[PDB]
């Protein structure tokens, strides 16, 4: 109990007025945590498309898309980082129980999506790819995020992904946001002397 | 290119407002996509680069 | 776009709801399972013991 | 009916025997129990409810809100409990009107 | 300490941390130190013109 | 007694004269007379004092 004489931690339910006369419990509250269930698909006045569902898949690369581990104590992503979940299933393990991961993606790519999303005003779900990394054509079958784009498990794929004729053929691409490409990184050993003064 | 051409004149600072060069055509051109693939190839084969 | 949120008192009985209340009204209320003699007493007695 | 619980509070005051209730009126929210009186009811606290309202708002990330209240009991504290709960947090949510 | 408010150690807490809180208590009638003038503190105390 | 002032707990209650809490108005009225804004308040810990 509490000093007033009410129970200290009484069980409680979050309830909403469903269409017409129904009281449907949107969610339930257990202990400290707040359980919110999206019982109604739209909180809007009856429109369904809303922001188009845009499940997006990405992969981690620095600086552009950085996966960071969220504070355990400071629950859930903090500030700028946006959540990205991949079911953490040991691929090797046959069971491969997959619980979506809780690592927060953040960076230039994420920031661009965040900025573009506001103008677009379409809500979206973000997760991480498991198989194939950057899209790859091996034998007769593609791999990576492109697979989830083809399987329609991803509508749009975001990342450090480069552009090529094959992928432009299979899927429409956005205009490029950063000048990049193939390049070399080396150590510069020495300088040449010419007596020409 | 002009900066090279004279050298009496110079370019300074850091390029701002970066942009890509792409052909302009009237909408719905059924070729623009192919063109895009073609110039893509021009980059891929080093043609664009060679030029 | 405006939305309303309510404490326990306004909801009152689940069965009665003047439709004067707007739809999408969000409010908190006690658990249906909790609201049974079965457990409130089971619990209360346990507390007594 | 809400009044039955209050009568029972009086009874607690009268006989000093513990009494509690699991449903209905005994369950409803009541005036802060006089310390001498002994009494248990299954009614959620106003402050707790306000907290849940805040948690609900936080979950949907509705930062900006107002409170419309009436002179009905617990209105002043409701503001106080909210002030503390809203105030403590780093976030810049806005109370528009009371 | 110079002084900073701490939000949630048990119940919500004030800007009673270190030297600054001492002042709030009324134990100290004046703070004479290299105390930085800032918005956070100015909301609760009076700062002279900067020395 | 002041505890009857809260409409919530006693909603039918009316009285001929003001509570001890309302007496502060006099004390406040008293303040007009001394033309002092600074005073000290000592209260017991009860519903009447906090009110």
């Amino acid at each position: 109990f509490s000093e007033d004489g009410y129970q200290m931690h009484p069980k409680l339910v979050i309830i909403l007025l469903n269409q017409e006369r129904k009281w449907e419990r949107v969610g339930k509250y257990k202990d400290r945590s707040l359980k919110m269930w999206p019982v109604f698909d739209l909180y809007p006045n009856s429109e369904e498309h809303k922001d188009e569902h845009l499940s997006i898949v990405t992969l981690e690369e620095a600086p552009f898309v950085i996966v960071e581990d969220v504070d355990p104590l400071s629950g859930t992503c903090m500030r700028n980082t946006v959540p990205c979940r991949k079911q953490i299933r040991p691929e090797n393990r046959t069971e491969e129980g997959g619980n979506y991961i809780k690592r927060c993606c953040k960076g230039f790519c994420i920031d661009i999506l965040k900025k573009i999303a506001k103008t677009v005003k379409f809500t979206y779900d973000l997760y991480l790819v498991t198989n194939g990394k950057h899209g790859k054509k091996i034998n007769g079958v593609w791999n990576g995020m492109i697979g989830e784009v083809v399987t329609k498990r991803a509508y749009m794929a975001v990342g450090s992904l480069t552009i090529n004729e094959e992928r432009s053929e299979v899927v429409d691409f956005s205009v490029p946001f950063i000048e990049t490409g193939i390049s070399v990184m080396v150590s510069r050993s020495n300088g040449t002397v010419s007596p020409s003064a | 290119f002009e900066a090279s051409q004279d050298c009496d004149l110079v370019t300074t600072g850091e390029l701002f407002f970066r942009s890509g060069f792409g052909i302009g055509m009237r909408k719905d051109s059924p070729w623009k996509q192919e063109v895009s693939l073609n110039i893509l190839k021009s980059h891929e084969n080093g043609f664009m680069e060679e030029l | 776009g405006f939305t309303w949120i309510v404490p326990s008192l306004v909801a009152g009985d689940t069965d009665t709801v003047p439709d004067e209340f707007p739809t999408g009204l969000i409010s908190v209320s006690y658990d249906e399972w909790d609201y049974d003699l079965p457990a409130r007493v089971r619990d209360g007695i346990a507390i007594i013991t | 009916q809400e009044a039955i619980a209050q009568i029972l509070d009086f009874i607690s005051v009268q006989t000093l025997t513990p009494i509690l209730g699991i449903h209905g009126g005994s369950s409803m929210i009541m005036a802060d129990k006089e310390e001498a009186s002994m009494f248990f009811q299954f009614g959620p606290s106003i402050e707790q409810q306000a907290s849940v309202m805040l948690n609900i708002m936080e979950e949907y990330d509705w930062y900006i809100f107002s409170i419309v209240t009436t002179y009905f009991p617990g209105y002043q504290d409701f503001e106080n409990k909210v002030r503390s709960t809203i105030e403590n947090s780093f976030v810049g949510w806005e109370l528009e009107e009371v | 300490k110079f002084g900073t408010q701490e939000r949630v150690n048990n119940s919500n807490a004030a800007a009673w941390n270190g030297m600054m809180g001492e002042l709030l208590s009324g134990q100290a009638d004046m703070i004479v130190a290299p105390l930085t003038i800032n918005n956070e503190r100015a909301q609760y105390i009076e700062f002279s013109k900067p020395f | 007694m002041s505890i009857y002032s809260d409409k919530s707990i006693h909603l039918s209650f009316l009285r001929t004269v003001p509570p001890y809490s309302h007496q502060a108005l006099v004390w406040f009225e008293m303040m007009r007379l001394f033309n002092w804004n600074h005073v000290i308040l000592i209260v017991s810990d009860d519903h009447e004092g906090r009110a």
